[PDB]
């Protein structure tokens, strides 16, 4: 088969990772015990991508759970699908990371990384034909952002021709008031820009704004933010998990979505997102879905596609619908927003349709955009970094682990360059 | 004698191969288990259908074909489908990792791991032949395997078989059913690489086929299944001259002499008529004159271009079914006085006609109405250059910025190979211009 | 001057050759098995010119069948009188010649040619006093054109003092298989000019025009064209096959018909030719045969003889008729068109009469003219050749078999010299 | 007995020879068997007929003749025919392939290969001659064999039998009969090469014989058989003086003496009368004066020409049958007063007369009626030069374009021979003009 190895690191990584496994296990008909009980054969056609087949018709997530503190591990293990994960794939420490990137990347994490690599190797050696890895993590803390980007480097050295895919949750002060998050993020983007092949930018600021302004939720909980994350992760992996033509593996997706090696940061979006009161009086239609997944407020990255240009776009529709109508709607939206798509990449919007809808919806749509407007995300993190680095706040926290000051300067200059590149291709014309 | 080995590369080549061999079986009366009740020669023969099927001692009629793909899911359908008993398992070759829509991976990284095995199987087929005539190669332009592996294969076949003739059936990319934004790159690379190794290539424009299915067949959103059944009708018409015999049948190689005035100008334009749904065929009976006029309607071409804006260098008409020469002649006389048919000044203005008496066949569950007579026109017109121009333009738009190029460089290619291929395309367009200019 | 060895090569050569053997076998009372069943000893007096005697009063055509693909000779074995040919005289390859002169003459043909020469040599060895050879072929394809002219060259090397005579079918867009026919024909004419003593030019354009305009056949097939060819071949060979007031052979014919060595291309013609069906029973008369035999529209190589002059003319009348009336009619035809006959060759029109008419007819007439108007035929091919050659279109089919452009340039120059030679005597 | 040997060359020579020997046997009463009941001398003798026939101890009378053809189908007819028993195999020489109407092929190519065999067979007949006087040679002008091989033969006969006389009976080509296009070439080439080797040549124009057969025999379309039976009557008239007792033209030298004053001008005109259809039941018998007048009618001549516009060098009247000298003298007296008969000044104006009492014999079943008296006039007149003018003109027409010349050069002849022969003919026409005209 064409197997993927999943890795989740840190608190955020293990929370969104666990929900991901819960949602796709439901979609593929796997019960918490690992037994199959679905009906449609499409559920098992590509089950091998994410699941090993053990004895007794059990399906085991090809997943590796990693953290620097025994917490979470237990919550995960004592959760809906905790008994489905392979006991040996839990690798945890004790010292914790204290939201310190250096503690994750250079010291305590380094102390644990070899134990993780043995499990990675053990899972990979049994893959009929491994295609790559996916990591879920946050960029704001210590374990996920620090030890996660370390795991990425170590795996990239032993499997240099495999795809490295991350779901990276971006820090926002509206959800986490931990002050050194801007620093951790900048150190992480510096790693991601150079060692991953494709990165879904899951923005906590955008998830917060969707809950507050669109779903009209007074106090958004992590459960709300994670339900949005899980719906998007279900969508963006639909083409990997069900029989299909377009973007059917990580490499074809990357070849279609990444026109230049550094510009591999994707802006996801989901539809439908409807306030509780309006759902009853809002029709669920193909024109509704197409219009809404191109809306700036529906992006899961806090940015305005109207402020930039789309390099590439992948759209995925799920459920029973008319292919003719989808074709007509997708062309309509490109025609009415042509100036927002770079003219030097012809036929840059690709569309897939999968017959199996997600849980609880007659139909849905998932948007994956490689737009230059994502520079806004990197500018926001850059602003918060320069207002905390001019006065050297907390620097000691990192120098106390051995880090020189220039590593902060390089991780910042590299991010300013990334912004300049997005702008360079944002202004390039064809004539 | 005069055997032809078919080679199906990649998803498009394989799925089109499936359509073709099902149709061949129906045309010859061969059952899905290989039995051909009507063949009293057991264990072999020199019948016209033997140019495409070998025979076992147990009476099985086996396609002279190799299916090749770098991943298994597509060929697995052949391995488990209706005609799974028709092919020997050795004819179905699959890898484990595809070319990821990347010519570089098809020609180099992945292709090199399987090319020798494929050549070994082709050799086993060739050794069963008493007079191998050549190869027919089915592939897409856009896929990583259809472009890269096909190029690699053609080069190796030129080494192992010399100038033994190699014909292509090539799927030209169209946005409506496109799977990669880099299809223009793969298209130009494979066309440059195979240009010297191919004697004749029949391009099938997926957009043209899509449009014909929508218009003439009343299919809302045509799938690959729709397209492939139509494409197979065109392929069947082109190979019928090799598989059937009759007093007025003309071999494809005789047409080939007329179709290729210079080695590089070897891309004929195919037109097919009639394409009509059962609903619409229940009323009209299309005459010889009607289907022949249809051949000069641009909307019935297999490649979008305008023959009125070009010059003809050859026109061949391949009729099958209830057609007698008297009626063909009268039809042609009409077309010569109602259509704008300009020939180059260095070539005789004459239509070359072949007639096969075996009626067209339709697959059960198909969309084509069963008709009594059909015609496939093959012309060599300079208007087909329009197809190269559109492709070259998409290539230039991306290549000016080097978009997606790193995927190819990372797999060992160099930018020099890109500009080489593009200059060869520029020369091909200029060639199509020169042959059209009047003499001195 | 007795035995003639017959060779038929390629598709056209073998189809017309097969009809030639059917027709004359019927005339000589030979059945498809080779047993005689006729009523006259006129049938057997010169049967040895074309037939050998086996055991059991069996007559076997002195004929050699050559091709580079087996199809056509299977049709010959399966067709009428297929059983009459010597099985060992079927010489064929498997590859074909793809309508390519170069393939027939230089590559595929070179591999088969020695086998053919073994059969030719074996047949010649059995001849009491061999007269020469006749070859049937087309000039527009590959085997008859290329390998036929290769065979002619080899035979002239082994039998330099025998007559080489061909019935050569000229290509025409009206009945065409491929566009490269003008290439194949120009290359062949150059060989014929050099290596044959007499060549009957059977023009597919004229055969087509006769079937269309005169016989009113809308869709002429090769069968129709070949029935015309068979009738002309029977008529031109009458003098060789039956006893009469003429003890002629190929050499006396050549000495009388060819005043200059290169001008040896004859314009044949046949009469009567009549469409259905009323006139089909009407008694035809000698004045009508004589006037019809000289009419330009009745010529099997159309080059309006009124645009040229007759160097020599042979006329053969068949059936029981008045020889006095034949003389009067030929004389008056000459008197009525004596501007069309060169004055510097006195008495250049010769008439022969044979008592046995062809099957199906009470009387007939066959024309053989050495006219300068044949130049129009070579001029037509020359134009088709140059239109393509000036752009080197389709040359790659030939260059890939070893040939180079110089050989094409040579052939074209040689044929234009032939045209201007014919032109020179048209004004003298 | 001085013996005479006949050589028949080519188709025309052989077929005319057949007709002549048939007629000789009828005239002398020799059976096809070869037996001659009237001959009481068995196995030999000195009779006049022994000049043409030898004898065996078994009483077979063998023609002193040789037949040569370069292809076999014509001599085969002699072998399997009525008088097959007359000849023996050594006398009939056949080849495999003919001269193809090509003088060069008969003279150079094929003649070289067979000439010695032919002379050997001639030496065998000559060895049985107690006093051979010479040769009579029969051939066409137009055939390849009749022209090319004959001239080669005449050259060799002049070498091997230098003293002996050589007479020709020659068939001049005529379109109305059966001519090939190049017969004028062969005619001039052979006349040139033979001119100095022949002492007296009797030309028979096929055109004249054709018209005599149509006009007087009512034969619609004369065949070779009709023509040759009339020619053989003429030939028989000429040689009868050699085959019967008599005193005029009794040996071959006498032909030259009586008819040829200048060696080059050695082509006597033959005129014969009467030619009466064997179908006419009631015919009135012509007198001596009437057949003698007919001798001066152009219609009765062996060559169409007008003796009135010429000069006579010699005249010989040869009568057969019921003729007395008194009636001949009366006839000559009248003709000299009613005809334009002018002789050259350096000859006598006179007539040599011969009378053979035995009447002409007619082949049973032939076209000619038995008559009681016939006459053959042999006159050396310059009017026969018309025949040369016609021939030379046709030659000039083709030779000016070199038409057909390559056929001759291909057999090893040089183009120059053509010109040499044409100048010799121009000289011959000039000789005739000097003897005959008086500006
Ligand atoms: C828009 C939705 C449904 C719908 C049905 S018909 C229509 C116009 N919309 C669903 C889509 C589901 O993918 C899930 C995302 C919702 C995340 C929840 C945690 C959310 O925060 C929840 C508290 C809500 O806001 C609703 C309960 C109102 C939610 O079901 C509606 C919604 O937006 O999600
Ligand atoms: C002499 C003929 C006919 C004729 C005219 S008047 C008479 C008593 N007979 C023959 C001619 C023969 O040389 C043969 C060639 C004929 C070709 C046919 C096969 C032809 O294709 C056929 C279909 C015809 O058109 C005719 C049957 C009318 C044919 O006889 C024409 C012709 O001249 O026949
Ligand atoms: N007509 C037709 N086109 C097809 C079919 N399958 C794919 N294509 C077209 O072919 C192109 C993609 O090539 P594929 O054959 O899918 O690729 P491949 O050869 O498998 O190459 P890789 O997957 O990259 O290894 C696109 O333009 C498709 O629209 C088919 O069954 N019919
Ligand atoms: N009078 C007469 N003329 C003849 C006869 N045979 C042939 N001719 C004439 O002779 C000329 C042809 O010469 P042939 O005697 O046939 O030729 P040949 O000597 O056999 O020479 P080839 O056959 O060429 O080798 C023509 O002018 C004929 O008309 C004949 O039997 N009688
Ligand atoms: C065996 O075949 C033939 C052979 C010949 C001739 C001929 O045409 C009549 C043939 O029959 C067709 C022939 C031809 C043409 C002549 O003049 C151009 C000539 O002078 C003379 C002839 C022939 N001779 C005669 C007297 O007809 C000899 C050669
Ligand atoms: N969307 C989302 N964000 C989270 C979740 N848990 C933590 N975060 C974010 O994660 C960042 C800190 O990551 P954390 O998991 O505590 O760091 P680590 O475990 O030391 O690597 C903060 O910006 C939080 O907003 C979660 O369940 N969902
Ligand atoms: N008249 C006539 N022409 C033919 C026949 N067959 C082929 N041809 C002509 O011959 C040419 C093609 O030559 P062909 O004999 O088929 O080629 P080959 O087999 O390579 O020698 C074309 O101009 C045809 O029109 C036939 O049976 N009769
Ligand atoms: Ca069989
Ligand atoms: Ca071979
Ligand atoms: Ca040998
Ligand atoms: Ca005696
Ligand atoms: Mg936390
Ligand atoms: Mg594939
Ligand atoms: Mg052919
Ligand atoms: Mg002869």
């Amino acid at each position: 088969m064409r197997e993927i190895v999943h890795i989740q690191a840190g608190q955020c990584g293990n929370q969104i990772g666990a929900k991901f496994w819960e949602v796709i296990s439901d979609e593929h008909g796997i019960d918490p015990t690992g037994s199959y009980h679905g009906d449609s054969d499409l559920q098992l056609e590509r089950i091998n991508v994410y699941y090993n087949e053990a004895t007794g018709n059990k399906y085991v997530p090809r997943a590796i759970l990693v953290d620097l503190e025994p917490g979470t591990m237990d919550s995960v293990r004592s959760g809906p699908f905790g008994q489905i994960f392979r006991p040996d794939n839990f690798v945890f420490g004790q010292s914790g990371a204290g939201n310190n990137w250096a503690k994750g990347h250079y010291t305590e994490g380094a102390e644990l990384v070899d134990s993780v690599l043995d499990v990675v190797r053990k899972e990979s050696e049994s893959c009929d034909c491994l295609q790559g890895f996916q990591l879920t993590h946050s960029l704001g803390g210590g374990t996920g952002s620090g030890m996660g980007t370390l795991l990425i480097s170590k795996i990239r050295e032993e499997y240099p021709d495999r795809i490295m895919n991350t779901f990276s949750v971006m820090p926002s002060p509206k959800v986490s008031d931990t002050v050194v998050e801007p620093y951790n993020a900048t150190l992480s983007v510096h790693q991601l820009v150079e060692n991953t092949d494709e990165t879904y930018c899951i923005d906590n600021e955008a998830l917060y704004d969707i809950c507050f302004r669109t779903l009209k939720l007074t106090t958004p909980t992590y459960g709300d933010l994670n339900h949005l994350v899980s719906a998007t992760m279900s969508g963006v992996t639909t083409c990997l998990r069900f029989p299909g033509q377009l973007n059917a593996d990580l490499r074809k997706l990357a070849v279609n979505m990444v026109p230049f090696p550094r510009l591999h940061f994707f802006m996801p979006g989901f539809a439908p997102l409807t306030s509780r009161g309006s759902q009853q009086y809002r029709a669920l239609t193909v024109p509704e879905l197409t219009q809404q997944m191109f809306d700036s407020k529906n992006m899961m990255a806090a940015c305005d596609p109207r402020h930039g240009r789309y390099l590439t776009v992948a759209a995925i529709f799920r459920g029973r619908m008319s292919m003719k109508e989808v074709d007509e709607q997708m062309l309509n939206v490109q025609n009415k927003n042509s100036s927002y798509f770079v003219e030097w990449i012809p036929n840059n919007v690709k569309t897939a349709v999968c017959d199996i809808p997600p849980r609880g919806l007659k139909m849905s749509a998932t948007f994956i955009g490689n737009s230059t407007a994502i520079q806004e995300l990197f500018k926001r993190i850059s602003e918060q970094f320069t207002a905390m680095f001019r006065r050297k706040a907390f620097l000691h926290w990192y120098t106390g682990e051995g880090m020189d000051e220039m590593e902060f300067t390089e991780a910042e200059s590299n991010m300013n360059d990334l912004v300049s590149e997005y702008q360079q291709y944002q202004d390039a014309t064809a004539d | 004698m005069r055997e032809c080995i078919s080679i199906h590369v990649g998803q498009a080549g394989v799925q089109i191969g499936n359509a073709c061999w099902e149709l061949y079986c129906l045309e010859h009366g061969i059952q899905p288990d290989g039995q051909m009740p009507s063949d009293k020669t057991i264990g072999g023969g020199d019948d016209s259908f033997n140019t495409f099927f070998s025979e076992t001692g147990a009476g099985k009629h086996v396609p002279r074909a190799v299916f090749v793909d770098l991943e298994p899911t597509v060929i697995d359908e052949v391995r488990t489908g209706t005609y799974r008993q028709l092919f020997h398992p050795e004819q179905l070759i699959t890898g484990k990792e595809d070319a990821a829509n990347n010519y570089a991976r098809g020609h180099y990284t992945i292709g090199k791991e399987i090319i020798d095995l494929v050549l070994d199987r082709i050799r086993k087929l060739a050794d069963q032949c008493t007079g191998l005539q050549g190869f027919l190669v089915f592939h897409s332009f856009g896929g990583g395997t259809g472009s890269g592996f096909t190029s690699l294969l053609m080069e190796r076949l030129s080494v192992d078989y010399g100038k033994k003739s190699k014909l292509e059936f090539s799927i030209y990319p169209a946005p409506q059913v496109s799977t990669a934004v880099v299809e223009p790159y793969n298209s130009i690379l494979t066309t440059h690489t195979t240009l010297e190794h191919s004697d004749c290539a029949f391009m099938v424009d997926n957009e043209a086929i899509y449009d014909i299915c929508r218009r003439n067949l009343d299919i809302e959103r045509p799938t690959y299944t729709n397209l492939n059944r139509l494409i197979s009708q065109i392929v069947s018409s082109i190979t019928a001259s090799l598989r059937f015999d009759g007093a007025l049948n003309v071999d494809l190689t005789e047409f080939q002499t007329n179709l290729v005035p210079y080695p590089r100008i070897h891309f004929p334009l195919a037109t097919y008529a009639p394409v009509i749904s059962a609903e619409k065929a229940y009323h009209e009976q299309l005459s010889v004159a009607e289907i022949t006029n249809a051949c000069f309607e641009p909307a019935n071409q297999m490649v979008k271009c305008d023959p009125r804006h070009g010059k003809y260098m050859a026109c061949c008409l391949l009729y099958r079914g209830d057609v007698v020469p008297k009626d063909v002649n009268a039809a042609i006389a009409t077309i010569k006085t109602k259509r704008s048919i300009q020939f180059v000044d260095w070539c005789p203005t004459g239509f070359k006609v072949g007639i096969n008496y075996q009626p067209p066949t339709v697959v059960p569950g198909g969309d084509l109405a069963k008709v009594q007579r059909a015609v496939c026109m093959l012309s060599n017109t300079t208007a087909i250059a329009e197809a190269w121009a559109r492709l070259d333009h998409k290539f230039d738009l991306m290549y000016a910025k080097r978009a997606f190029v790193h995927w190819y460089v990372g797999e060992g290619m160099e930018e020099g190979e890109f500009s080489e291929a593009r200059e060869d395309m520029a020369a091909l367009e200029k060639d199509y211009e020169e042959v059209g200019v009047d003499s001195v």
